[PDB]
């Protein structure tokens, strides 16, 4: 099943996977009701208030230290991942092959130089530690730090801005705090997936607050509803990691709700494709299934590091998402030792993560 | 006309329950996505989630589809949740509505027609279990206020009334009845 296919297709493919769907509150039901004072549907519903169990966090089964270790390796992986994909962005899949911190690619980096994925990430991070809170406001902010001055920049500029983001930054100058847009599906880019480590980071003791983070944070640039989905997807990925679930646990399919192609994600529909069948454009589906099939497919970090970025094309984004997941599953301490000396600025990426973790508030109740 | 004086008769005398709507809403929103909070009114973020309690919704939207009076009160509410609705950025997508048709009204639902609601038509973007029709709806009048529920868990993409939408396609599968909508602005 092609992901790429309309969604009309996809949708009707999909009904083998209502499963997945959560029930409607007894509320919600009877706003589907052609009468809702002659209800017709299944009135068995729970109250419109209550939790539902999708959103009852797992307890961490493993130590807190081994968890640290996780919420390290997300953050970090994502600059590794960064770093090392930038190498082939661009280029055809297979006509150049990375397989080591070198640098170059199109901006002509240092070795370890990271690019905007790590960038706006660290914007994100830093506005959790100031705010205690996402918020949206102080994390534009540092972006048009970032984007105007070259703040939170591996070289001191920003130099690899996507046009997306750019035209948020753009119009949030233009019109102020409460600016909202790019919402048509054009701009189902990857900028918010490839900075999610930290809300996961955050939010990892409450699935409700991961998934209330997660769109919002994409919504800071990117309002298309792939992009805010994938990253509700991504950050509940990153969620099961950090609190120690195995690989076979977090990659089964959750019940949650989302739109048809994250949905499709969700039900492991990559885990039975060749490589020839997996994309790894600038477009959010694509880059998360990417990121998703390459970890299904490697045994470590360095293994799925390196088959993302070879995928090509946005070599980027897709090995800077696998940097978060594999990053997540194996650990901080399993990133090769040679790639965390050349990452530029890798202790305070290191120490903002690990802050991050610390101040993670406790779940609500 | 306030939200207030809207739902007055709706509620005991003593108490203010739109108030009470955009204290909770406020502090859902707040939790949910605060700065979308920043884009609402106390009577538009109230009223909104006055449309998703229950109360709220059997006095509204019968009322708008013609099975009740709609009273200048029923009026303002109306006009108070599509003002923040308005607000709201476009959820440009597909959402779904499960439901279960009269015969004579899916009868109408064939492809090349035209649907237009006097109600408010609630949409959802996870994949529907329940009903004997699937409506799928693309449009951009629709925007979603789950950061308005106490768990942003169920994805309700609101349409406002008298969106007019073509039936574009239509199959019957498996047991279910789907249909696909087009908002015609």
């Amino acid at each position: 099943i092609d992901l790429r296919e309309d969604t009309w297709t996809l949708q009707l493919y999909a009904q083998r996977y209502k499963g997945l769907s959560p029930k409607n509150s007894r509320e919600l039901q009877l706003r589907m009701e052609y009468d809702p004072l002659k209800p017709n549907l299944p009135t068995s519903g729970e109250e419109q208030n209550s939790k539902p169990e999708w959103l009852n966090t797992p307890p961490c089964l493993i130590p807190e230290s081994e968890s640290l270790d996780k919420a390290k390796g997300a953050l970090v992986g994502l600059a590794i991942g960064d770093a090392i994909g930038t190498t082939l962005e661009f280029l055809p899949r297979d006509k150049l092959h990375v397989n080591d911190m070198v640098g170059g690619g199109p901006f002509r980096l240092q070795p370890g130089e990271w690019t905007d994925d790590t960038s706006m990430a660290l914007c994100l991070a830093e506005s959790y530690i100031s705010a205690g809170r996402l918020d949206i406001t102080l994390f534009r902010e540092k972006l048009v730090r970032w984007y105007r001055h070259g703040e939170n920049s591996s070289n001191g500029r920003c130099f690899d801005i996507g046009n997306t983001t750019r035209n948020a930054l753009e119009q949030y100058l233009k019109h102020g705090a409460s600016w909202f847009g790019n919402t048509e599906p054009e701009t189902a880019g990857n900028a918010a997936i490839i900075r999610q480590a930290p809300t996961s980071i955050f939010r990892r003791k409450s699935l409700q607050r991961t998934f209330a983070d997660s769109d919002s944070q994409s919504m800071a640039t990117h309002c298309a509803p792939e992009s805010m989905a994938s990253c509700q997807f991504l950050g509940f990925i990153l969620n099961y990691l950090i609190n120690g679930s195995s690989r076979e646990k977090a990659f089964s399919p959750h019940v949650m709700p989302l739109p048809v192609r994250v949905l499709l994600i969700n039900a492991g529909e990559y885990k039975e494709k060749k490589r020839d069948e997996i994309r790894s454009s600038g477009y959010v589906i694509d880059t998360l299934e990417a990121a998703m099939w390459a970890v299904w497919n490697t045994d470590n970090f360095h293994d799925a590091i390196l088959l993302a970025a070879n995928l090509g094309d946005d070599a980027d984004s897709v090995a800077a998402t696998t940097g978060q997941i594999a990053g997540a599953l194996y650990g901080y301490s399993n990133i090769p030792k040679p790639w965390l000396d050349k990452l530029v600025q890798q202790e305070r990426i290191s120490n903002l993560a690990e802050q991050l973790f610390y101040m993670a508030p406790e779940e609500d109740f | 006309h306030h939200h207030s004086q809207d739902p007055e008769n709706l509620y005991f005398q003593g108490q203010e329950q739109a108030k009470v709507w955009t204290q909770t809403a406020r502090a859902n929103a707040e939790k949910n996505n605060a700065q979308l909070s920043t884009l609402l009114t106390d009577d538009q973020i109230g009223a909104i989630y006055g449309y998703t309690t229950n109360e709220g919704y059997t006095a509204l939207n019968p009322a708008l589809r013609g099975q009740t009076p709609l009273t200048p009160e029923l009026e303002a509410f109306t006009g108070h949740v599509t003002d923040g609705l308005n607000k709201l950025p476009a959820y440009n997508g597909e959402t779904y509505r499960g439901t279960t048709l009269p015969a004579h009204i899916l009868e109408q639902n064939q492809i090349g027609g035209t649907v237009s609601d006097g109600g408010f038509m609630s949409t959802s973007a996870k994949t529907p279990f329940d009903g004997d029709v699937s409506i799928s709806v693309r449009g951009n009048s629709g925007k979603q206020i789950d950061f308005l529920s106490k768990y942003k868990n169920e994805a309700e993409v609101l349409y406002p009334p008298n969106t007019r939408f073509e039936v574009i396609n239509r199959i019957e599968q498996n047991g279910t009845t789907h249909l696909l909508y087009r908002e015609i602005p």
